[PDB]
């Protein structure tokens, strides 16, 4: 019954401007205190504003207080948080969480919206087909590199095939992400029938399935 | 703003115990259980207890906790139009004091009198006497300590009213200065001091109604009087005179909206628990009452068993009870020296603390209004408790009784219950409940239950007004005894008991008429919380 | 701000175990503001613990929370496989609002010696003037492991990045992959190219290599 969901977020330049919003439902939404709580990319947890339910009562965090700006609205019950002077630092996962009781934390938490704050420039990736080399079973790989922001999606076969599939999370360096994927198969089906690689980097508007040769 | 704080939470404690726990706690409630059903009473005690006082009570706490200041500037920024309602608290707190401290005056008059190897109210043979007195309580006649309180200490005898006050006893004025010195020297310092000395005026009276208990209990006769006390009648029940002095006794022995739990609270730190204060208070309040109920009556049982008097005639209320009765069977009993000794200073220690918080009430809301008097707290005060003692010299004349009657039945009464009665509408209704419960959670963490908050804006005023009704219901020409009062008594009487309540419209007509707009804006205005 | 510090970082832990994390504060903390959250992989967070001890709706009893002032700790009696997670304690006492650094629980297995497999630069890429070689090592256990790169049998240790990925949900093993990138050129003025495992699982490396003329 009750449901949190946060909007906005996306990609924004240091100095620059968002807000963040979450729509709540399934409960008295003028009853509850709200709060933001952010999550830096290495999993932490990191508090960031609290409004009380009538608004007369606002809480920052020394690392947010006079750039963010925490804001309700009872009427059409939504949590907003207007963000500014945005820091590269202010990258993370934003969690739309309430908590009226002190005594009992934060028993609601929404979906959460990814915000990254970055001067780096949004670039397409490239798909390199990984085929060896130049036995019982057959190892293929893909290779999505120099692409910016996150994320892209990978899949083999359009999705058909889910086993035996290691995709390897993205790592920067210079400012630039590579990511890379391997599926393996049984050396029968490859090359009998076709391993096509499937990336999509909707940041670039880029989709390139590349297909996996022997040569 | 970071204002003065108390010094231990114990001395807030005490301090808010000290006030709730006064002579009513012994004069009245054990005779309203006993005129009402016994343990029966207990029900519509509870419950009115459960649904009207502690709210109230509880109420009025975070009020003070929260917005940290007296009466007058508190109610002022709270909502601005019912500012008065402050004005009509101070002043109120400030009747009171000019009648309710001569009773500690009379406390220690006997505690003065009660060194000796007999005590001067036992026999009928003295010069003060009467053909018509007798040793103990009985119809038709007058009793020894009755006589004595009356012909020889308060001479009232030769009062013909309230128009010939008489000379004046200087044996009593001294009494009464002495109260005074005390006051002053308890509050002239702030809680610095006065949390310490409820140490001892609000300890006391335990330590008091202990060995009491124990003593009375000891006399042969006292389960008879614990029956009195508590033999179930629940016809009561279905009584609304009883639920009426059930209402009334919990709303005064509470005193919640007078002003000074709330100045009490006023000096507690932002995000202290008042919550746990609240509840903690409440019930060594009416636990103090139910013990002084035992303690009285094991006493009246052991009368009504050994001494032979009519349970009829012993059980009564009021000073009758304390100044009368209960020294009467004190001066029977083996070392009657030391309990009347102990007696008389615990109803002074009990009467002491709730004058404490009386006064620091109107001194409290001042500093907070008046910067003049912060800077200048001992001269104030000098002066006050200064024009309290010489307009109290009119208490202690043959006929201060009747001096002190009118004030008791007029100066507080009906007031501060329609001056609570606003300030609920104005907290529930005006300010919003949602507000407040938004204020409380900011303070102890978390928000009051739907309990609360259902009793303070539908239960509270329909119990406030409960009372306010019954009390006109039962309303009678001001007598006592033979003596009735002129007409003009009682209409000085419902002057000094409107003074107070007329500064509610007053002000919201002043400060209406004092600033701009159009009246749908100016109560916007004036509607508007102070944090805005 | 009042910094909570949880400990350890990383737990390894078999189901069927005892285990107990602990979260100790830099200033005293009221035992009815310390509470514990649950963090499932890809997933928002949820209230496990209030008020150190009270255990939130739908938490299984073998959850328990005990501690004091500066010393908190969530013990689980007997571990399942379903409370794979990052737990993470939180007081509410005063502002700001902090959280503790958490720890994250994984499970145990026999160990598994990864199966390795090693890729050569791509005509694509070439064409495009780069020459990244790949090294997949898959279904290992535990995490850590350590690669190297030999190009004509010496070794190379620039150019490369890493990356590990989670433990899997069921066979609870892990996969790196390790990425060799070079110019068109220097990957054109050798031949021989080589990646070797040195994991825990054997004493002598997994190696893969190949050559530019097979
Ligand atoms: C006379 C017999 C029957 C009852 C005696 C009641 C006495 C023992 C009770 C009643 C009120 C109580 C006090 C009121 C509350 C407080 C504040 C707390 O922070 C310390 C204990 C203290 C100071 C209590 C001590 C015990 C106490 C004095
Ligand atoms: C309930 N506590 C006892 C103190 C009560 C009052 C008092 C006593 C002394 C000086 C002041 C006051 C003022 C509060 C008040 C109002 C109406 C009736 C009694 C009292
Ligand atoms: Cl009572
Ligand atoms: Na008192
Ligand atoms: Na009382």
């Amino acid at each position: 019954e009750v449901q949190l969901v946060e909007s906005g977020g996306g990609l924004v330049k240091p100095g620059g401007s968002l807000k963040l919003s979450c729509a709540a439902s399934g409960f008295t939404f003028s009853s509850y205190a709200m709060s933001w709580v952010r999550q830096s990319p290495e999993k932490r947890l990191e508090w960031v504003a609290e409004i009380s339910s009538g608004g007369r009562y606002i809480y920052y965090s020394d690392t947010v207080t006079g750039r963010f700006t925490i804001s309700r609205d009872n009427a059409r019950n939504i949590l907003h948080l207007e963000m500014s002077s945005l820091r590269s630092e202010d990258t993370a996962m934003y969690y739309c969480a309430r908590g009226e009781v002190r005594q009992r934390g934060f028993d609601y938490w929404g979906q959460g919206t990814t915000l990254t704050v970055s001067s780096a420039k949004t670039t397409a990736p490239s798909v390199y087909p990984l085929a060896p080399v130049c036995g019982s079973s057959v190892t293929l790989g893909c290779l999505v590199k120099g692409y910016f922001p996150e994320p892209v999606t990978l899949t083999w076969n359009s999705g058909s095939l889910s086993s035996g599939v290691h995709t390897f999370p993205a790592v920067l360096q210079s400012d630039l992400y590579t990511l890379s994927s391997s599926v393996t198969v049984t050396s029968s089906t490859w090359p009998s029938q076709s391993i096509t690689c499937n990336v999509a980097h909707p940041a670039s508007s880029t989709k390139v399935d590349k297909k996996i040769e022997p040569r | 703003d970071e204002r003065e704080t108390w010094s231990g939470k114990v001395d807030f404690l005490l301090s808010v115990i000290g006030f709730a726990v006064d002579l009513a706690n012994v004069w009245r409630f054990p005779y309203l259980c006993y005129k009402n059903g016994g343990g029966a009473f207990l029900v519509p005690y509870g419950i009115m207890l459960a649904v009207g006082g502690i709210p109230l009570f509880y109420m009025e706490l975070a009020l003070g906790q929260h917005n940290r200041k007296g009466a007058i500037t508190c109610w002022g920024r709270l909502v601005p139009l019912f500012k008065g309602i402050g004005y009509a608290v101070v002043l109120i707190a400030f009747y009171v004091d000019f009648y309710y401290n001569v009773i500690i005056a009379w406390s220690l008059r006997f505690f003065f009198a009660s060194f000796t190897n007999s005590l001067p109210w036992t026999s009928c043979n003295n010069i003060w006497n009467t053909p018509n007195c007798r040793p103990f309580e009985s119809q038709g006649f007058q009793s020894a300590a009755s006589e004595y309180f009356n012909r020889y200490i308060l001479e009232l005898n030769r009062s013909e009213g309230i128009h010939d006050l008489g000379a004046i006893k200087w044996d009593m004025a001294l009494c009464l200065l002495i109260v005074y010195l005390i006051c002053y020297f308890s509050l002239w310092k702030g809680i610095s001091t006065s949390g310490k000395v409820v140490w001892f005026t609000a300890l006391f009276p335990y330590a008091a109604l202990l060995i009491l208990l124990i003593r009375g209990l000891t006399l042969p006769g006292s389960f008879l009087g614990i029956q009195y006390y508590l033999t179930p009648n629940f016809s009561a029940i279905y009584k609304a005179e009883v639920w009426a002095d059930a209402a009334t006794q919990v709303f005064f022995s509470l005193g919640p909206g007078f002003g000074v739990l709330l100045a009490y609270a006023s000096y507690n730190k932002y995000h202290n628990n008042v919550y746990k204060d609240a509840l903690l208070t409440s019930f060594i309040n009416s636990a103090t009452s139910f013990i002084a109920g035992f303690v009285i009556f094991s006493v009246l049982g052991y009368m009504a068993h050994t001494l032979g008097v009519r349970i009829e005639d012993v059980a009564t209320e009021g000073p009758g009870l304390v100044f009368v009765v209960y020294p009467a069977a004190i001066a029977t009993m083996p070392a009657s020296t030391f309990w009347a000794l102990i007696f008389f200073m615990m109803l002074a220690t009990l009467g002491l603390d709730s004058s404490f918080g009386g006064s620091e009430a109107i001194i409290t809301a001042l500093s907070d209004e008046f910067p003049k008097i912060k800077r200048n707290r001992e001269l104030f005060v000098a002066g006050l408790f200064s024009l309290y003692f010489v307009v109290g010299l009119a208490s202690c004349t043959q006929g201060g009784f009747y001096f002190f009657h009118l004030l008791d039945r007029y100066a507080a009464g009906y007031s501060i219950l329609v001056a609570v009665f606003f300030e609920a509408i104005a907290v529930s209704w005006i300010y919003g409940t949602n507000r407040f419960s938004e204020d409380i959670r900011d303070m102890i963490g978390f928000p009051p239950g739907r309990y609360w908050q259902v009793c303070w804006r539908f239960v509270a005023p329909i119990f406030l007004l409960f009372i306010t009704v019954y009390l006109l219901i039962g309303y009678e020409p001001l007598t006592y005894a033979d003596y009735v009062y002129p007409s003009w008594a009682n209409a000085l009487g419902w002057c000094i008991a409107g003074s107070s309540v007329v500064m509610i419209p007053a002000v919201a007509i002043f400060k209406l008429l004092s600033t701009p707009g159009s009246l749908r804006q100016r109560f916007t205005i004036l509607t508007t919380p102070w944090r805005d | 701000e009042n910094v909570l510090t949880q400990s350890p970082a990383i737990m390894s832990t078999s189901p069927g175990e005892k285990v107990t994390m602990t979260c100790r504060a830099s200033s005293s903390v009221g035992s009815s503001y310390l509470h514990w959250y649950q963090q499932k992989s890809g997933a928002s967070p949820k209230l496990w613990i209030y008020s150190t001890s009270n255990l939130a709706s739908g938490v299984p009893a073998r959850f328990s929370g005990s501690g004091s002032g500066t010393s908190y700790s969530l013990t689980i009696s007997s571990v399942e496989a379903e409370d794979a997670a990052t737990y993470y304690c939180q007081q509410f006492s005063g502002y700001p609002l902090t959280f503790g650094s958490g720890t994250k629980l994984e499970m145990k297995r026999a160990d598994a010696a990864p199966t390795v497999s090693i890729f050569p630069p791509s005509s694509e890429q070439l064409t495009s003037g780069g020459a990244s070689v790949v090294c997949f090592l898959n279904n290992f256990y535990p995490k850590d492991i350590n690669v190297k790169w030999k190009i004509d049998g010496s070794e190379r240790q620039n150019g490369v990045l890493n990356s590990w990925t989670d433990q899997d949900s069921k066979d609870s093993t892990y996969s790196m992959s390790s990425t060799l990138t070079l110019t068109k050129d220097e990957y054109e003025r050798h031949n021989s190219y080589t990646c070797e495992a040195t994991h825990k699982t054997s004493t002598s490396p997994i190696v893969k290599s190949f050559n530019r003329n097979e």
